[PDB]
């Protein structure tokens, strides 16, 4: 029943912007936490960003502080990731993946049971 | 600081005129002969506890009100500006040093909800009552020319309502507001309890005095007799009782042959067990990690 | 802006609108074929245009149509015990109408949401937004959901396919607390002195004779009583 | 005193209610007030 | 941060034989609540990765019963009793304590 | 346990004051009806309850404020 | 079958399957107020 | 005596019933017990 859809991500000139949109269909997107993942072709994954419920708490990984812009719409059940200052090492498979975490000590960057469908971003 | 407020802390409990009548009202009042705290720049944090009496004797200008006094919740911040007053029930940032710097106690007005402007409030003794009831925030005041400023001055005074505030906010702790200026002033803080008073209305329609009905056993007779000059005798006032403490309260079903049984049956040849006249423990049923499926309808799983 | 509001909140975190200092027309509310439920406690729907109250609260949320019954004084069930509690001395009234075409969609609308799990029954007119998970078993969850550790909040699952009782029904609660300010239209005529009249002074109905009062009032005092709820003196509200 | 009715004053619950449930409210008020007046008359008889 | 290690990385295991997979942590992942905070994943080729075991021990949704994780403190171990052609994948490890979500280098399981 | 127990209601009663009139004095005494007041100044236990706030004396007078059982203030 | 009456009236009409609840004493609605109002002291019985 | 209520003992009908029906049952018990007490006081006044 529950599945995740992505949109956008393709050929882009480096040093610009791009749009990737993550819409959810069958879960309580207000209550669940949300997370962001980068995966290059040829080496495994890397977490880049995460947000708690209702915005407010936004976190970034080490190489991506300020480079990436994150935003959330609780009405239309859409997750956005606004893109700034693209680099050739950012050519990776970008996809939204959700977290369980709803408890006090569940640590929104933690246990992520589902993952989204997937799209590839080519910065070239 | 231990100080003795003598008779203050009394206001008009409603908007209803009464004249030449004794009236017993139960509302939030400052108890007679109470231990008010004396505070003398330096203004410590002090909680609300459902109604506060503030009396003071002109660098004192206003009050901030709230729960966190920060972005985590809405908050109230009422300030005089020597022409009117500004009343923000807006959302503010952190106010680490609450003072008017040209001001800084008004930190920021993001998201922010309510605004009101009214008349200003303006040795002397200005005494105030602040409370929340029914989603409101009601204020009462009166100013009185006194001379005993070295201690708490004696007298009687009634407090009239100024404005009503349709707020409905979680309030638990608050500050007074004195700007960082570099004269010595003092302000008194009282607390209010839900205690019944008997008020005497005059021909002016005003309060002249009252009795605190849990103050001393004599004033209980004044409550139950509806008068101020109790005649000589014995008076049955009330009852009492010792209240009870630490309240006391004074076959197992064969579930193991249903759940932990060896051979079960097919779905066409399914089995019944009728179970009656035992004592059934469903807390063992609920506390098992093996049950991948747990669902039922018409009953609660915890309250079975 | 209360009834034709674009978005209603969920029943655990419903929205409150304060209504004061206006004139209310209840003819458009009773004279509508849209409201399925129009049931009023303490007031009659017909005589609501001649009653005048201090303040009016408007509470808005969305429930399924099967549990509009629970929004009543002294009802039990899930929404009444944990989400929305009305006191037994409730004055005011609850209404509802079908909103399948606005709040239910193909694939299920998982925005509207309710509490199922709470340790205790809710106080009337004190409603919570808390998101700490519920521990039904013996093991302390410590803010970790799992077995015997349930998040207390989950959606309704609004389908257009399901029956009439499972459709989203937008419930708007009106409450009246009885210096009155919120009341409908009537011709505020001239004062009649020294005659035996049927006064209606801002909802304070009755009969009697009207003279001037020589006794001094205070600017906050609306009316006067001497003893045992007898209205001795009054101020005109104009 | 309400005697269990929604308001003590007679004309308010006459004003704000339809007759089918105002009949209930007025009935409970009449029962209470009749009890009070009968108590008064009995005590006046003993005093007299 | 947490210097993480998955060793050995390439695992040729005969199908039907058990396979032991480990990931090591520099800092203790035992929190004040007594629970373990390290999560075990699998990535199919061309299919998005899944959570296999959360918190070291328990059922993630849809995971078969022969997958089991072990360990305490720093030394954790993932074990499968029986390996088949559906069990081919590359096994990762992630923590949940510090700010950067640190992944493992990826343990490629191969069929002989 | 199959023991046998007894149920006696825990202590109640009216409280009652002794006042000499407000225009005479402000001191009052308080009487707690039928309480063996080991539990809640000058205490005096009579058959009419126990009296708090009144001074026991030896000599007798024609009295004015009654309490009960021949004791009067 | 046991009770005899001075006069028995029968009244017949067609409404919706929802509005059966209005045909009762002491009830409000469109049918109950503007189409068919039963009196409060109704001594009778209704069949649909 | 029940005085027409469900059960004479107060705590059982406060326990096994919802508060809205329990107010009616408690009200019935109060009317019965109050009228019994008033009968006792009136008889005691005449005897005195
Ligand atoms: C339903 C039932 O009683 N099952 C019992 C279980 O409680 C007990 O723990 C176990 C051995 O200790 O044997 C079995
Ligand atoms: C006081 O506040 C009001 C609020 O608008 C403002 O108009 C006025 O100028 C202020 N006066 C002073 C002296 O700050
Ligand atoms: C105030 O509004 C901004 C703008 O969307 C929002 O980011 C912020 O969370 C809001 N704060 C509160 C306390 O509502
Ligand atoms: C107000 O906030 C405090 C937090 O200190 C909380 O304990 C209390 O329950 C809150 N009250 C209401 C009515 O929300
Ligand atoms: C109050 O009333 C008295 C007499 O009833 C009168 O003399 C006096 O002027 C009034 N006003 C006051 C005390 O302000
Ligand atoms: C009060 O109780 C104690 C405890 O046994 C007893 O010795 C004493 O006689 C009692 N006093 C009266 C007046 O009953
Ligand atoms: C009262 O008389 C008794 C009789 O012996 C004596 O014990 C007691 O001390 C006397 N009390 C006073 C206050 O003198």
């Amino acid at each position: 029943e529950v599945q995740l859809l992505e949109s956008g991500g393709g050929v882009v000139q480096p040093g610009g912007s791009l749009r990737l949109s993550c819409a959810a269909s069958g879960f309580a997107f207000t209550t669940y936490a949300m997370n962001w993942v980068r995966q290059a072709p040829g080496r495994g994954l890397e977490w880049v960003s995460a947000i708690s419920d209702g915005g407010g708490s936004a976190y970034y990984a080490d190489s991506v502080k300020g480079r990436f812009t994150i935003s959330r719409d609780n009405s239309k059940n859409t997750l956005y990731l606004q893109m700034n200052s693209l680099r050739a090492e950012d050519t990776a498979v970008y996809y939204c993946a959700k977290t369980r975490g709803r408890g006090l000590y569940d640590y929104v960057w933690g246990s992520k049971d589902y993952w989204g469908q997937g799209t590839l971003v080519t910065v070239s | 600081a231990y100080t003795n407020s003598f008779t203050r802390g009394v206001y008009y409990p409603d908007k209803v005129f009464r004249s030449s009548v004794l009236h017993s009202t139960q509302d939030l009042f400052l108890p007679f002969f109470s231990n008010v705290t004396w505070f003398h720049f330096d203004n410590p944090v002090l909680p609300f506890n459902d109604g506060v009496y503030f009396a003071s004797t002109n660098i004192i200008r206003g009050w901030i009100f709230g729960t966190t006094l920060d972005s985590k919740t809405q908050s109230l911040l009422i300030v005089n500006n020597a022409t009117n007053v500004v009343i923000k029930v807006c959302e503010f940032q952190f106010c680490n040093d609450p003072f008017l710097g040209e001001f800084r106690v008004y930190s920021s007005a993001n998201n922010c909800t309510f605004e009101y402007v009214s008349q200003p409030f303006l040795k002397n003794l200005r005494e105030f009552v602040f409370k929340n009831i029914d989603g409101y925030f009601k204020i009462y005041s009166k100013h009185t020319p006194i001379n005993l400023v070295r201690d708490l001055p004696q007298g009687f005074s009634a407090l009239e309502p100024l404005v009503d505030l349709p707020i409905g906010i979680n309030i638990t702790r608050f500050q007074t507001l004195l700007a960082l200026h570099r004269g010595a002033a003092a302000y008194y803080v009282g607390y209010l309890q839900p205690r019944t008073f008997l008020l005497k209305y005059n021909e002016n329609g005003t309060i002249t005095d009252a009795v605190d009905c849990a103050l001393d056993p004599l004033s209980e007779t004044k409550c139950t007799l509806k008068s101020f000059t109790v005649e000589k005798g014995i008076y049955q006032t009330s009852n009492f009782r010792v209240q009870p403490t630490e309240s006391i309260v004074r076959n197992l079903c064969p579930f193991g042959e249903v759940f932990n049984a060896t051979r079960f049956a097919s779905v066409y040849a399914w089995n019944r067990k009728r179970i009656s006249n035992c004592v059934a423990d469903y807390s063992v049923l609920y506390n098992s990690a093996s049950f991948s499926t747990f669902k039922c309808y018409g009953v609660s799983p915890t309250k079975l | 802006e209360v009834f034709n509001a674009t978005r209603f909140a969920s029943v655990y975190a419903w929205n409150r609108k304060r209504i004061s200092n206006c004139v209310a027309d209840y003819s458009v509310l009773y004279n509508s074929a849209s409201f399925s439920t129009f049931k009023c406690y303490g007031v009659s729907p017909t005589k609501l245009n001649d009653l005048c109250f201090t303040n009016v609260y408007a509470d808005s949320f969305v429930i399924r149509g099967d549990e509009v019954r629970q929004i009543a004084p002294g009802q039990t069930g899930k929404i009444a015990d944990y989400n929305y509690k009305l006191p037994d001395d409730f004055t005011g009234c609850v209404i509802a109408w079908n909103s399948n075409n606005l709040d239910s969609k193909v694939g299920g609308n998982y925005n509207y949401l309710y509490r199922l799990f709470r340790k205790s029954n809710l106080k009337p007119f004190e409603r919570d937004i808390s998101t700490e998970i519920y521990q039904a078993g013996s093991t302390p969850c410590n803010g970790v959901e799992g077995f015997n550790c349930y998040f207390p909040l989950q959606s309704y699952g609004f389908q257009p396919t399901n029956g009439v009782g499972y459709q989203p029904y937008r419930v708007v609660v009106l409450s009246f607390e009885l210096p009155a300010t919120v009341c409908g239209p009537k011709k505020s005529t001239n004062l009649v002195k020294n005659k035996c009249v049927n006064f209606n002074f801002n909802g304070l109905t009755g009969t009697g004779v009207l003279t001037e009062s020589n006794k001094k009032f205070l600017p906050f005092q609306q009316f006067g009583r001497d003893i045992a709820d007898t209205t001795d003196a009054v101020r005109d509200p104009q | 005193s309400n005697f269990g009715a929604i308001s003590s004053v007679l004309n308010d619950i006459l004003s704000r209610l339809d007759p089918p449930e105002a009949e209930v409210q007025i009935d409970r008020l009449i029962t209470g007030r009749l009890q009070s007046l009968q108590t008064y008359v009995t005590q006046q008889l003993i005093r007299a | 941060d947490i210097v993480m290690t998955q060793s050995p990385l390439s695992l040729p295991v005969t199908p039907g034989e058990p396979a032991s997979i480990s990931c090591r942590s520099s800092q203790s992942l035992l929190h004040s609540n007594g629970y373990n905070y390290l999560d075990w994943y699998l990535q199919k080729p061309g299919q998005s990765p899944q959570l296999l075991i959360y918190l070291g021990s328990n059922r993630a949704s849809g995971v078969p019963d022969r997958f089991s994780g072990s360990g305490s403190g720093t030394d954790f171990t993932l074990k499968i009793s029986r390996v088949e052609a559906e069990d081919v994948g590359v096994y990762y490890c992630m923590q949940a304590l510090q700010t950067p979500g640190t992944f493992g280098q990826g343990t490629r399981l191969e069929i002989k | 346990t199959l023991e046998i127990l007894d149920i006696t209601p825990c202590s109640f009663g009216g409280v009652s004051v002794i006042t000499p009139g407000t225009n005479t004095s402000n001191q009052v005494a308080v009487l707690y009806q039928d309480v063996n007041c080991t539990e809640v100044s000058n205490v005096f236990q009579t058959r009419a309850g126990c009296l708090i706030g009144a001074e026991h004396v030896n000599n007798s007078y024609e009295c004015d404020i009654p309490i009960g059982a021949g004791i009067c203030a």
